[PDB]
């Protein structure tokens, strides 16, 4: 080799060192999916393309909010196949909309690029969808009919403890979700419901908590535990 | 209602184009080459693999002079290869780390990239500074980038996903012409060798040839069975094949107008995601999904050779003009020179 | 003694074939598959060398001293193979220590990402580095002795203080550390673990990773008290009844020789998707 | 509707024009791609192998 | 924009020492190699030594080997020399050079303004044709050089380089490996030659042509130059 080829490969070396470092840098992170249909609150759950970073614990994140495309997502859905996981927002006190959002979350969650990412809904907008359960306008019943005989499962989730009532349009709505989600999926991916207020902040401690869970599984399975 | 007689016409106007079509079909492409040798059994085998991205890798573009390469990945890193001693020439860091496609100017000065930002960025290589800067952020498609490819270094052609394609002023950075008639989303672009006419498929199973210079839609070919991934000239200029995502590649033939032959398989269920041809043509590129690249013959439809060592997704394919060198990126984040 | 030459035999014979087996199988799959080759796999590989050390080594010999108290080799193989035999031992203690700590990294601390490929070589680098420069001693100390008819290594140290204080370094080094490190690290895992079908299937985890730790200690503690026993505190110095000591010896070898061929199975083998993988691989 | 008129223009034209052309024969058309193919079968380095004397990627 | 300003003159005593410092603007200094040439008023141009980038591989002349010591501030976009063991033989004039290596680029493209150094009181050697030949305008003239080793590489790149040096001004970059004009030089300049026979060919000369012309090798270090033909005007 002569000596523009040995500065050559110096330089090369040089680049290389660079890179992994930069790549270093980035593997030390998490990435996720943003998804949601219109009025759902998906910039508010955390308090081109829009993109968020937030820092938890000693550990940041990046979600990557796309509003500048229009409808068509089953194209350009391959770039996020590998992040850690999909935060999906469900505007759950309008019920006209509830079976568009239980079609676009099933066709999210059997996405063929989408078969090994863990899907995490937020059930959004849980104060309004109780005052308009409470004041008996509208009822869930006319859009849904299995609601009639849909039972409590006596579980209180909420400590103050509100109406029935409440407590069971909320189980039932999220009893959907995870229905859908078990139907199918193998067991590699899985589901976590959530409820959140529209000024509920409690959400990054949230996303937290489950992306240590959805790693913790991805190492169990990946070191031969199982 | 002028709807119903408008959609008769089309119809009609559908039938009569069927019709002459089938007029010329004297014969199959498939038994007039019965009577050549084929091709038979390729063997090539791997002779660099190029390391140093650390993620998926989504594009690639050959060199003019045989030698450069250029490939984008999800790291945000557009690195230049020296093919000969896989040295690093370049690292150019990526405002936005979706990109989607990438392109090397045929006068080797400058370099291109785009993707889910709706921007098809330019980098000025051969500067007196010494570094790589930014020479023109070509803003104006509303949707996501899929392709480029520069056009004599001061005309660029991108094709968005917002069903049209445009070709651009890179000293003015404003649409000298748009291209429309596409329904779904444009995902692959292809300048023929006279740089006068280039065609493109979209995610409507439809291939449309375009007169850059007058900007109207001169042809349209169909019969795939969904989304098309990727299209490519013959070397004469006077046919292309295209790649789609219901396994199976397709010729095309400007001046017939028609399908010349079906390349599928039946063991083959996996999308297309990348196609290329040898320098004389006779050879045929494809890459798939099963981690692997066929080989098929552009006259027999058969499988000459497969090409295989990637264990992720293979994304994107090219041929040197040269012909001595094929380069097939992956998911992995590993470019490997087949010859 | 009693009764139990040729069932000895065909045990140490059979733990041979199943052990040399299993280490070849593992290593072929890994070097072939591509798909399989990863940090979790680098220390099994490193593992299943040093077994196939182990049971291509110290079996044949130790078998032949055992039966018979004669070392039927030079100066200078008694002063190489043990050093030889007890690298490879140590070497695979560290590992499995290692190994228990990679886990626990990747369990109890998942988002502080760690067992990059560059970490891993320099903790395998580190591990032989240190059983090497710790076994030259067992490599400088060795000597051969004729009794008069009888040949066997032993060794021989200038006072009754510093062999005494190295086998006390040896003991603390091969399994007082290693066995808290593992001990520690699969405590951490279980509770983390244990304290629904996804409840159930980490409990059948934990146990099986509990079970590892558990046939670890049992295969290894008879050789260590034994030979600590022997060394620093001066037991059976002068015995009438060595057929007792030696058969003692004899079963110490044995579980060890066990541990080494159940090791290679139990980490990986029996595993659901380790085993498709090798099926996939091979079929 | 203008989407239909400017669709029917579009197709009666693009027709027109394939139509009242020199459509050459499926017959011709796959002669020329042959002659292509064998004219350019001994340039092309892919299709006939190469001494690695003149292949610049030998190890 | 691409600026190199030298300091550190003076005159100076033999044996003492001196501090030398080429200040680098306009460009990623981090990213460009340095070298330092020194040229004597009667004898012409003399490598001295050479920086990598980011401090990397250093080498030095075989006659000031030991007594030199050149430095880097990237941060600062500096060159720093230390001299050391002053002797007459120093008493000359210090450049220092820009360079890149890659697959296609110009190592010697630009070069400082430079600086006086006045004392009071194996190799490939390249000589050159001749050291004056009377030239008119509107004619060519053509420049040979010939090397003591044939330059061209096993990689097929040959390193011969042909240098410009105005009266007065800092040279510049001709053609590098024999074929390539610099960016900048007006398109009326050629060269060619094999093994150790190298010509350099000038269309037609004009004002701007008056000069020295330097040819050198850039085959293994050190670097070397050739004693240089001037052209007179007539
Ligand atoms: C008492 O056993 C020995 O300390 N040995 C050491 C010297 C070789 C001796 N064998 S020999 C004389 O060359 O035939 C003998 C055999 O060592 C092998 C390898 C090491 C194993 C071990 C030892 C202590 C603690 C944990 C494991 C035992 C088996
Ligand atoms: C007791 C002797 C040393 C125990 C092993 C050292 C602890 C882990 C080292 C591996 C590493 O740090 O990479
Ligand atoms: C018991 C004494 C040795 C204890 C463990 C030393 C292991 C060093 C590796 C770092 C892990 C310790 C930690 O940070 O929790």
């Amino acid at each position: 080799l002569s000596a523009e080829d040995k500065a050559a490969v110096e330089r090369s070396k040089m680049i290389d060192r660079n890179l992994r470092e930069d790549g270093e840098k980035a593997r030390r992170t998490l990435r996720l999916l943003l998804l949601g249909a219109d009025n759902s609150g998906k910039s508010t759950i955390v308090k081109g393309i829009f993109e968020t970073k937030f820092q938890v614990d000693k550990v940041n994140f990046h979600m990557f909010d796309v509003g500048g495309q229009r409808d068509e997502r089953r194209k350009w859905i391959q770039c996020f196949n590998d992040v850690t996981a999909i935060i999906f927002v469900v505007d759950s006190s309008d019920y006209n909309r509830l079976q568009e959002a239980l079609n676009d979350f099933k066709s999210i969650w059997n996405n063929r690029w989408l078969r090994t990412i863990s899907v995490i809904l937020f059930l959004n907008k849980q104060d309004l969808l109780a005052e308009k359960v409470l004041a008996g306008k509208s009822k869930i019943e006319d859009y849904f009919p299995e609601f009639a005989r849909y039972t409590t499962p006596e579980d209180a989730t909420p400590e103050p403890g509100e109406d029935p009532r409440v407590t069971r349009a909320k189980y039932f709505i999220r009893k959907e979700f995870v229905d859908i989600s078990t139907a199918s999926g193998d067991g590699r991916h899985i589901c976590y419901p959530h409820f959140t207020c529209a000024v509920d902040t409690e959400n990054a401690r949230r996303i937290f908590n489950d992306c240590k869970d959805i790693i913790l599984q991805m190492n169990l399975r990946e070191y031969n535990l199982v | 209602s002028e709807l119903d007689q408008l959609r008769q016409e089309a119809e009609q106007l559908k039938n009569q184009i069927r019709d002459a079509r089938k007029a010329c079909a004297d014969a199959t492409l498939s038994q007039i080459t019965n009577n050549i040798d084929p091709v038979g059994r390729i063997q090539m085998r791997t002779r660099r693999t190029l390391r140093g991205h650390l993620a998926k890798i989504y594009a690639m573009h050959w060199g003019t002079d045989s030698r450069l390469l250029v490939s984008a990945s999800q790291d945000g890193k557009l690195i230049i290869w020296d093919s000969y001693t896989t040295n690093k020439v370049h690292a150019i860091p990526l405002r936005s780390s979706w990109v989607m496609t990438c392109a090397y100017a045929p006068s080797g000065n400058y370099v291109a990239c785009g993707g889910l930002d709706n921007i098809c960025s330019i980098y000025n290589l051969k500067t007196r500074e010494g570094n790589v800067r930014v020479s023109r952020e070509l803003a104006g498609h509303t949707g996501y980038l899929s392709c480029c490819r520069f056009l004599d270094d001061n005309q660029i052609v991108t094709s968005s996903g917002d069903t049209t394609c445009a070709l651009w002023d890179i000293e003015t950075g404003q649409q000298t012409t748009t291209f429309t008639g596409h329904t779904g989303d444009v995902m692959s672009l292809s300048l023929a060798p006279d740089t006068r006419l280039f065609v493109s498929g979209a995610c409507d199973a439809s291939a449309k040839l375009w007169d850059v210079r007058e900007g109207m839609c001169r042809q349209t070919f169909t019969g795939h069975e969904s989304d098309i991934n990727a299209i490519c000239f013959f070397p004469n200029g006077n046919a292309f094949a295209t790649g789609s995502d219901d396994a199976t590649c397709r010729l095309f033939d400007l001046r017939a107008d028609q399908e010349l032959m079906t390349y599928s398989h039946d063991n083959i269920i996996c999308g297309i995601t990348s196609v290329s041809f040898s320098k004389s043509g006779r050879l045929l590129l494809a890459g798939y999904d099963d981690f692997n690249c066929n080989v098929w013959d552009a006259l027999k439809a058969d499988r000459a050779g497969v090409l295989a060592g990637h264990d992720n997704r293979v994304s994107c394919l090219g041929v040197t003009d040269d012909g001595m060198a094929v380069a097939t990126g992956s998911w992995d984040s590993f470019l490997k020179i087949w010859n | 003694p009693k009764e139990y030459e040729w069932v000895l035999i065909a045990g140490y014979i059979i733990v041979f074939v199943v052990a040399l087996i299993g280490n070849v199988l593992v290593c072929v799959a890994v070097w072939k598959n591509h798909h399989m080759r990863t940090v979790t796999n680098y220390f099994i590989v490193n593992l299943s060398l040093a077994d196939v050390l182990v049971t291509i080594t110290c079996l044949p010999a130790t078998l032949v001293v055992d039966i018979t108290e004669t070392w039927f080799f030079g100066q200078s193989l008694c002063k190489v193979i043990p050093y030889l035999q007890t690298v490879s031992v140590s070497v695979s203690v560290l590992t499995l220590s290692c190994i228990a700590l990679d886990r626990w990294y990747a369990i109890c601390h998942p988002l502080m990402f760690k067992s990059t490929a560059k970490r891993a070589r320099n903790s395998i680098v580190i591990i032989w580095i240190v059983s090497c420069i710790i076994m030259i001693p067992q490599a400088i100390v060795m000597e051969c002795s004729t009794v008069f008819l009888f040949t066997v290594c032993d060794e021989r140290w200038g006072g009754e203080i510093y062999p005494k204080m190295y086998h006390i370094c040896f003991f603390l080094v091969t399994y007082m550390a290693p066995l808290c490190l593992m001990v520690l690290a699969y405590l951490q895992i279980f509770r983390k673990l244990w304290c629904i079908k996804q409840i159930r299937a980490r409990r059948k985890t934990a146990r099986m990773l509990m079970v590892v730790l558990l046939v670890f200690a049992i295969c290894y503690l008879p050789i260590s008290i034994l030979n600590v026993l022997k060394r620093v505190f001066g037991m059976f110095a002068h015995t009438e009844d060595r057929e007792t000591v030696y058969a003692w010896f004899t079963f110490s070898h044995w579980l060890v020789y066990a541990n080494s061929a159940a090791n290679p199975i139990i980490y990986n083998f029996l595993s659901g998707k380790f085993r498709e993988e090798f099926k996939a691989a091979f079929s | 509707n203008t989407a239909s008129i400017a669709q029917a223009r579009k197709l009666v034209e693009q027709l027109k024009m394939e139509a009242n052309i020199d459509r050459i024969k499926v017959s011709k058309a796959a002669a020329d791609l042959m002659a292509y193919c064998e004219a350019h079968a001994k340039e092309d380095p892919l299709l006939t192998p190469v001494p690695a004397s003149e292949n610049p990627f030998r190890e | 924009d691409v600026q190199l300003v030298e300091s550190g003159g003076g005159l100076v005593q033999p044996g003492g020492s001196r501090k030398l410092s080429c200040s680098a603007s306009g460009f990623a200094f981090s990213s460009f190699g340095m070298h330092w040439v020194r040229q004597a008023p009667e004898k012409g141009l003399e490598w001295v030594a050479y920086i990598s980038s980011g401090s990397g591989t250093i080498y030095y002349a075989d006659t000031v080997k030991g007594r030199f010591t050149i430095s880097r501030d990237d941060p600062k976009n500096t060159l720093f020399l230390q001299m050391t063991s002053l002797r007459s033989e120093d008493t000359a004039m210090y450049y220092c050079v820009r360079s890149i290596y890659y697959y296609g680029s110009s190592p010697f493209d630009f070069w400082g303004q430079g600086t006086t150094l006045t004392v009071s009181s194996s190799d490939i050697v390249m000589t050159q044709a001749t050291s004056s030949v009377p030239v008119t305008p509107g004619e060519s003239v053509s420049i040979s050089c010939r090397s003591s080793k044939s330059l061209l590489h096993s990689n097929g790149n040959t390193y011969l380089y042909w240098f410009l040096q105005r009266p007065g001004q800092s040279p510049q970059l001709l053609i590098y490996r024999m074929s390539n004009l610099a960016s900048g030089v007006p398109d009326r300049f050629s060269g060619s030659g094999s093994g150790t026979a190298f010509t350099l060919t000038i269309s037609r000369l004009e004002a701007e042509d008056v000069g020295v012309y330097y040819c050198m090798q850039h085959l293994e270090y050190p670097l070397t130059f050739g004693a240089g033909t001037k052209l007179e005007l007539k």
